[PDB]
């Protein structure tokens, strides 16, 4: 049942837990939108 | 003060009482001291009790003052670093219950000629040993046992023969290892084991070239470009890995890593890869 | 990774090096899912068409890496396997379908600034993220060039490398290639008309493909780099192994034995 390290997976101490975004995130997140 | 020199910052205060003359430790330092630098001095003899106080210290400095006892008493839970190197200490300080959050130990170069039984029993915290410059001879079994996180053992120029076959058993965090400049012409089963170390220094050694030098014969193979050749300080041995450094009966064009153990039994054991061509290009 | 570039400290602190202890050799990439779990392709360890067949005992795991080669002080921690689980319906024999494997570290690591796990997606992150057209990002020490042929520039970089791609629709990454594909991979990669280029290349295995949620703000692995024809080439993509459709048996494994 339990795995150790979850419920805090996919944020990184340098950057989310830091409120920083890394250089090239923001490629990422524009892809959400339909580029028509 | 009047005698030694105080500073101040971080918070953490730093007394420095070099090439004083003295023989006892100065009239009341600032209490909370955290730094001490106590050497070159006529240390002859030194209680560790004297320093009780000063709860706040954590590294002191006692080398070069030739110091031949060095008298085990009270305790400094906070005390990291203890240089005694280059003293006259003929027997090592069982330093375990009295510091307990000790990190670097350095006993170099002082007249070791033999280890305790349980030398280092309480020092789990240790991280750096040095023990370079004696004349130890044999190391005995489960020396290290007590300091599972050890990162750094340096053990050369000594007098060693042969190195027990489970020293380095458990140091989940070894990275450093310096045995040259000793008495071996051999390197036990596996005493290597399964651990990465990226930085050893095995040279100015006489490897007996047989056939039971086969395992570190391939240990070698696999570690070439982790195997280093000592200069100096300030260098940072991460300068160009040289992994023929380490020579067959110390005999120069010998290195150990090129020896063929023609008629040696087991045809496929030790050393008993380097079947693939590899064509690597990595950049700056 | 081939036209990527260098990663940021601490930017893929999930990646990880699957290491041969003899010779000494980096042969993968992996990622971290928990404090000890570690994921990657099944043909990093078993691939019996090139005779390759890597045991618990033949690898080491290095943690929290930036630098492929040089070893890094307090910042990376080398971890032993305890035991190696391969997908019992990994096909090897011909396109490599669920390439995937667990590995079990001997000891729990502790987390830093460059050592922490990535998530593993749910049903809904699954359905929402995975659309063709949305970028995905993929890490790794692999080559930068097709390296078994005569080409320009050096064949690994010094540091890890990353680059960004698009989900490619099933229908262009099935006529791409002579090879079958299955519901259990996907593909991704520019297409010839966008300009832009990026791939996985040898070496870049185990590695993984990750997206961020726009909802909870955490990266979540959808893929593993698994194959690909050439590097970077027009027309072509790279696959990854899809690891929510193998969702149960990753959590079958995982949750098996106590702890
Ligand atoms: C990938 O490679 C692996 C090794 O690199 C392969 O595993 C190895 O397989 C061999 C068989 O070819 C194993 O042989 C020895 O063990 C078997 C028993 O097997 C079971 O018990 C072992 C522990 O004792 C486990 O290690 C095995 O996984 C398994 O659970 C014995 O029967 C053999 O004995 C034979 O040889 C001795 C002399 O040496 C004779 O006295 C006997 O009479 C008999 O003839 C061996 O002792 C080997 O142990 C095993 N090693 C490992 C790490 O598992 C693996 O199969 C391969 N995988 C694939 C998919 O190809
Ligand atoms: C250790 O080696 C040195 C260097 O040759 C030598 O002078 C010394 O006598 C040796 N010590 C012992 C105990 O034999
Ligand atoms: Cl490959």
């Amino acid at each position: 049942t339990f795995g150790s390290g979850e419920a805090d997976c996919g944020l990184r101490p340098l950057f989310e837990k830091k409120s920083l975004e890394d250089k090239t995130e923001r490629e990422l997140l524009e892809s959400y939108i339909d580029g028509r | 003060h009047p005698i030694c020199e105080v500073s101040k910052v971080a918070s953490h205060l730093e007394v420095n009482c070099d090439k004083r003359n003295l023989t006892a430790l100065p009239p009341d330092l600032p209490k909370d001291t955290t730094i001490l630098h106590l050497s070159e001095n006529l240390l002859y003899t030194f209680s560790l009790a004297t320093l009780m106080p000063y709860t706040r210290l954590t590294q002191l400095n006692l080398d070069r003052a030739e110091l031949t006892k060095l008298q085990v008493d009270g305790t400094l839970p906070v005390l990291g670093t203890l240089d005694l190197s280059h003293n006259q200490l003929q027997s090592l300080p069982l330093l375990g219950q009295t510091l307990p959050a000790l990190t670097v130990l350095d006993v170099s170069f002082n007249r070791l000629t033999s280890l305790p039984l349980g030398a280092l029993r309480g020092l789990g915290e240790l991280q750096e040993l040095y023990l370079k410059g004696n004349e130890l001879k044999t190391l005995p079994p489960g020396l290290l046992t007590p300091t599972p996180k050890l990162e750094k053992l340096s053990l050369a120029n000594n007098n060693l023969t042969e190195l027990p076959a489970g020293l380095l058993n458990g140091l989940e965090n070894l990275d450093t290892l310096l045995l040259q400049e000793n008495s071996l012409y051999t390197i036990p089963k596996g005493f290597f084991g399964s651990h990465l170390l990226p930085f050893a220094f095995l040279h100015g050694n006489p490897w007996l070239c047989n056939c039971e030098i086969l395992y570190f014969r391939r240990w070698l193979q696999d570690n070439a470009e982790n195997v280093y050749v000592w200069k100096q300080g300030v260098d940072v041995k991460a300068m160009t890995s040289n992994v023929a450094s380490v020579q067959c009966d110390n005999s120069d064009k010998f290195p150990v890593y090129k020896y063929p153990g023609k008629g040696c039994p087991t045809l496929g054991d030790e050393g008993d890869t380097d079947l693939y061509d590899y064509y690597p290009e990595e950049d700056t | 990774i081939v036209e990527g570039s260098d990663a940021e400290i601490g930017m893929s602190p999930w990646q990880v090096m699957l290491f041969r202890k003899s010779p000494q050799e980096l042969l993968c990439g992996a990622s971290l899912i928990s404090d000890r779990w570690v994921l990657t392709a099944a043909h990093c360890l078993l691939y019996p068409p090139w005779d390759k067949n890597f045991t618990e005992n033949d690898l080491l795991v290095r943690i929290g890496k930036h630098s492929r080669t040089r070893y890094e002080r307090n910042i990376e921690k080398i971890s032993m396997l305890e035991k190696i689980y391969i997908h019992p319906r990994y096909n090897w024999r011909e396109n490599l379908d669920r390439d995937i494997a667990l590995m079990k570290l001997k000891k729990p690591v502790a987390f830093s600034d460059y050592i922490h796990p990535v998530c593993l997606p749910d049903r809904e992150t699954a359905a929402s993220l995975l659309q063709a057209g949305y970028k995905g990002r993929v890490t790794g020490w692999g080559n930068l060039k097709e390296t078994w042929t005569a080409n320009v520039g050096k064949g690994q970089p010094s540091v890890l490398q990353v680059v960004n791609l698009p989900i490619v629709e099933r229908p262009v990454c099935k006529d791409s290639t002579r090879i079958r594909i299955t519901d259990n991979m996907f593909c991704a990669g520019y297409k010839p008309d966008e300009g832009k280029r990026g791939d996985a290349c040898e070496g870049d295995s185990g590695g993984p493909f990750v997206m961020k949620s726009p909802f909870n703000n955490r990266w979540y692995q959808m893929g593993i780099v698994s194959w690909g024809e050439g590097c970077d080439r027009d027309g072509k993509y790279g696959f990854y192994t899809h690891v929510f459709r193998l969702k149960k048996w990753i959590q079958k494994v995982i949750d098996q034995f106590g702890e």
